[PDB]
RNA sequence: GUUUGACCUCAAAUCAGGUAGGAGUACCCGCUGAAAAGCGGAGGAAAAGAAACCAACCGGGAUUGCCUUAGUAACGGCGAGUGAAGCGGCAAAAGCUCAAAUUUGAAAUCUGGUACCUUCGGUGCCCGAGUUGUAAUUUGGAGAGGG
């Protein structure tokens, strides 16, 4: 398939045709507005593999945000706007000095495909909504900083969760 | 309007700036007649409808369902191929006898490596001008792609032909310059 | 206009072909009138009766005065027509296509009918059919009151008929139907007074329902009208029966 | 609020402008000043859905065409509705004595267009249809012989038929080529035409089921290849009012191949006669006591054979009795005839 | 061909069907933040969760929570004091899905409308969506083609 071939190119960035298409589409998209709806994705390998299917319930957004993450705004910004939507992910494809542009694809529960074909089903889930709003997204457990590792230690919240072990304490009906 | 300024004010940043040789090697496409024939040779090669396929399927099975099984014979469909990673499939076997190629793709990159990769495996590619025109010929709204690999014996003196006109056409006129820089100059 | 360099071709190609079928119908048609007939194919003609794959009947032709009635086809694709046969088509009329006429048919008659078969169809007609022709469409030439006179005047005086048709005794406009039904006396006359004739074109075209009628009636028309090529073709006649229920 | 103008209600229906003039006198809405109660009828009609219809149907028709499939063309053309007439005729017209009261325009306009040659704006069909319903009409007439009245003119041939109430007056002009007039616009007429077409054909359902015999008309091939007219239909079963019906009884006629023959056929079906011409002879004697011909000079002038001139059977029918036949005889000199009107 | 049409984009709909908001907020999750307040977002739990793990052993084996590790390691004007984690015992235990090579001998996929039917739906037909990829099969513990 075709996909390899995007992806090897698209891990050349700097090179000569993916600055110039960079070049025409940030001044093109600096013509629209900060938020609107992109027909079709600009990377569509990177979004197969963030977990786009070409079907009805399937929405991208293209943001742009001025230079918490900027990733992470962004996820909110579109959050924020298309509430009936729920955030899927979202991916980087451009930049410019006054602006960083970022590509994110939303899931309708509404839509019955996505309420039937149970790989996507979940989403429907009130438990799933505004993952964003909640850093429940990719950059929200990047941000975060969730994983398993000894690099891993008590960050910020979970910090003030182990704050919270040294702020309660525990004892039993006989005293140990 | 917004839109009509941005889509006429599309075309002359580009043209305005150096494009690179592996874009531009785009709208240096094929010519008049040898277009028409080319899509003469594919309207010959049309693929089967949804209610074609639905209607011949009808019958078959009102066949089976009398019973009268009539005989169980069919030589093979043939027919353009369309899909585009069925394209590229197509090619690294190879299979792909000829291939049409859109040049006007919103996204390009999905595209550009397919004139080099037919030119290393020595695919006989040919720049068609305008999606919309593959997928009439497809039974789609767009195709960009257009590969074709199985020919009638009917067919196939008029297959070669047309893949040395094309040679002839398009890998002997715009080689040197698919090399280099286009665009660049100010509008 | 620049006009193509295929058009070119294929018109030469379709006048090759058509100059050789002339040509065998010649030296075929000069073998039989001649009556040296040693080495050819046939030495008697046939008829083609094409009714409702459909049912193509044929019969020998027949030595007898019959009453046709011709109607000029669209001629083949890109084909110059050529002088032998455009003689033909001028004498009886029939340029400015979507134009039929009467005709009696006799064996001196019979030998044009497989030269200029690529451009016309033939068939025997109906009294009511006739009729329909005369009483609906026909304008004479005419010799009138004050005129520059290339003046033409539909059917409706019957004292206009017989005062030119007086000497033979004719009138009435169904009278000329009955003696064209008829030609016992003279049809000639009837022949050539009534010396246009038009029909309309069955569909409009242009326009995006009509489009599909032209298809499919050139699908017709493929599966109705045979292009023999032989110089021993048989005469086909279809329903006029069923053709003026199109054209008029 | 009461007149509203034809650009508004055209644009508030969301019509084309030569289908709401289609709308209009198809419902017989009247007055660019237009009753606002009327249109409101006029807002919700599924006539009116399937004009919207056909219009998306012939820009899939369009894109088809353009996209060269000719297949999904056919199966759109072949899988296609039609919008009928039917049910604002049966709720213009419940009683049906008023279809019998507004028949009369009804079929002038078909008689009309049956007379009419083929063109490229009105069809063949059109016109294939109007001659057949036409015929059907007239061999209605011929069965329960049932006019009364006959007119004779430059200006066409008007016969009120005295059936089931009023006499109804339609015409017929003759069947001669008309010079087509290019300041006339059919879109108008074909609009009347159709429906005409379908109330004047349901009119002949109740006609030919009160009739008692069968709706279609069944019609021997060969004997529409004699003559194209209302006796090619053969009328099948599943008194005559006097004297106008059965007028000439048991009478065999000789029409001449001089005469027209179509009106004179006609009037000698309504009073139950034969018909005789030589004329559908020549197509291919013992009874035959009256010719009708109109000539100077008569040629084998059989003593037991009755000469006359046409206007007899004008003048009879219009009296409903007999008269004599001396200034009918050739070439007697004629009353000139004062139809009653 | 000055015509016609495919698209593509962008508008408009008293068009059809849906959905967002607010309250409460004990518990949960994010953001901000002083000498907590605040903000945003959910649910009956939430979060986390099936190793780019822990170990150095005779290795262990998703996450979660309890006891122990332990007031230890480590940090800290090594001052004030701050303050873990592996292992072990227990409770509970459950694993799965995509994205990569073609179905090309037939987009096999689905929304919607309509007609019926046994209606958290089913069948048929028709518009659409979709090859700039919807289905089946395959997630390394392999797997696929065949035999």
């Amino acid at each position: 398939g075709a996909y390899k071939y995007l992806e090897e190119l698209q891990r050349k960035k700097q090179s000569d045709v993916l600055r110039f298409l960079q070049r025409v589409r940030v001044w093109e998209y600096r013509q629209k507005n900060v938020i609107h709806r992109a027909a079709r994705p600009t990377r569509p390998d990177k979004a197969r593999r963030l977990g786009y299917k070409a079907k009805q319930g399937f929405v991208i957004y293209r943001v742009r945000v001025r230079r918490r993450s900027l990733r992470a705004t962004a996820e909110e910004r579109v959050g924020r706007r298309a509430a009936n939507l729920r955030v899927l992910n979202s991916y980087w494809v451009n930049q410019d000095s006054t602006y960083k542009y970022f590509e994110v694809i939303l899931v309708d529960p509404q839509h019955k495909a996505i309420r039937r074909d149970a790989r996507y089903n979940w989403i429907c889930d009130p438990v799933h909504k505004h993952r964003e709003a909640r850093g429940l997204t990719a950059t929200g457990k990047k941000s975060r900083g969730i994983n398993k590792g000894h690099k891993f230690n008590n960050t910020k919240a979970g910090r003030r969760k182990t704050w919270k072990r040294q702020n309660t304490l525990s004892l039993w009906r006989y005293r140990k | 309007p917004e839109y009509v300024r941005v889509q006429r004010q599309k075309k002359i940043l580009s043209i305005r700036l150096k494009v690179p040789p592996t874009i531009a090697q785009f709208q240096y496409t094929l010519d008049r007649n040898t277009a028409a024939e080319t899509f003469k040779l594919f309207n010959k090669y049309r693929p089967e409808t949804a209610a074609e396929k639905k209607e011949r399927l009808t019958k078959e099975a009102a066949a089976v369902a009398e019973g009268k099984s009539k005989q169980d014979a069919s030589p093979k469909p043939y027919a353009v191929k369309y899909g585009l990673n069925h394209v590229v499939a197509l090619i690294e076997n190879k299979k792909a006898k000829l291939v049409l190629i859109a040049n006007d793709v919103d996204p390009i990159e999905l595209v550009v490596f397919l004139p080099a990769l037919c030119k290393k495996m020595g695919v006989p590619y040919a720049i068609v001008k305008g999606k919309a025109r593959l997928g009439t010929l497809v039974n789609q709204k767009t195709s960009a792609v257009a590969a074709l690999t199985e020919v009638r014996a009917e067919d196939e003196a008029a297959l070669a032909k047309l893949v040395s006109t094309i040679d002839a056409n398009f890998a002997d006129k715009y080689d040197e310059v698919k090399k280099h820089w286009g665009g660049g100059i100010l509008g | 206009k620049f006009v193509r360099a295929e058009s070119i071709v294929a018109k030469t190609l379709a006048t090759s072909r058509e100059k050789e079928r002339i040509k065998r119908v010649s030296i075929l048609e000069d073998k039989k009138a001649k009556n040296e007939t040693q080495h050819i194919a046939s030495g008697k003609d046939f008829i083609l009766k094409i009714t409702e794959g459909l049912i193509r009947e044929k019969t020998t032709y027949d030595g007898k005065p019959a009453l046709l009635f011709i109607v000029r086809v669209r001629g083949p694709l890109a084909v110059n027509i050529p002088n032998k046969a455009f003689k033909i088509l001028s004498l009886l009329r029939l340029v400015e296509t979507n134009t039929g006429v009467f005709v009696k048919l006799t064996k001196n008659v019979y030998p044009l009918l497989k030269v200029i078969a690529p451009y016309v169809v033939i068939g025997k007609p109906s009294l009511s059919s006739i009729r329909s022709l005369i009483q609906k469409r026909g304008r004479i030439i005419y010799k009138g009151e004050n005129e520059a006179e290339p003046h033409e005047i539909v059917l409706n005086d019957n004292n206009i008929v017989e005062e030119q048709l007086g000497d033979h005794g004719i009138i009435c406009v169904e009278d000329i139907i009955h003696e064209i039904a008829t030609m016992g006396e003279s049809f000639s006359v009837c022949n050539f007074f009534l010396q246009p004739f038009k029909l309309n074109r069955e569909v409009s075209g242009f326009g995006s329902l009509n489009r599909l009628r032209k298809i499919k009636q050139r699908e017709a028309e493929s599966r109705t009208r045979q292009f023999s090529n032989a110089a021993t073709a048989p005469v086909i006649e279809v329903d006029i029966d069923s053709l003026l229920a199109k054209l008029n | 609020r009461n007149f509203i103008t034809r650009s508004q209600a055209v644009r508030k229906l969301q019509v084309s402008l030569a289908d709401f003039r289609r709308l209009c006198i198809f419902k017989g809405i009247y007055p660019t000043f237009y009753y606002a109660k009327d249109i409101q009828y006029l807002m919700h009609e599924p006539v009116l859905a399937k004009f919207r219809e056909h219009k998306t149907f012939a820009r899939k028709l369009t894109r088809a065409l353009g996209r060269g499939e000719v297949s999904s063309a056919k199966r759109l053309e072949e899988n296609r509705d039609s919008y009928t007439l039917d049910h604002i005729i049966k709720e213009r017209y419940p009683s049906f004595p008023d279809a019998i009261r507004d028949i009369d325009d009804a079929l002038n306009m078909l008689f009309l267009f049956s007379n009419l040659p083929s063109t490229n704006q009105v069809s063949s069909k059109i016109i294939n249809d109007a001659q057949k319903i036409c015929n059907q009409w007239l061999a209605y007439v011929a069965k329960e012989r049932l006019v009364r009245k006959v007119f004779v003119s430059i200006k066409g041939v008007y016969y009120q038929a005295n059936i089931k109430g009023e006499e109804v007056r339609w015409l017929v002009p003759f069947k001669f080529p008309e010079n087509i007039p290019s300041d006339v616009d059919f879109r108008i007429m074909l609009t009347f035409l159709e429906f005409y077409s379908t109330l004047l054909h349901f009119v002949l359902y109740k006609l030919y089921t009160d009739s008692g015999l069968i709706y279609p008309p069944k019609l021997d091939l060969k004997k529409d290849k004699i003559i194209s007219g209302l006796s090619s239909y053969i009328l099948e079963s599943r008194k005559y009012d006097s004297p106008v019906a059965s007028l000439f009884s048991a009478f065999v006629f000789y029409v001449s191949r001089e005469v027209p023959i179509d009106i004179l056929e006609f009037l000698i079906l309504s009073c139950g006669g034969n018909v005789i011409s030589e004329a559908a002879m020549d197509q291919i004697m013992s009874k035959v006591t009256h010719q009708i011909v109109d000539r100077p000079v008569l040629k084998n002038k059989v003593a037991g054979r009755t000469y006359i001139q046409p206007q007899w059977i004008f003048d009879c029918i219009n009296k409903g009795e007999l008269v004599p036949a001396n200034k009918y005889l050739p070439g007697e000199a004629l009353p000139p005839h004062l139809s009653p009107w």
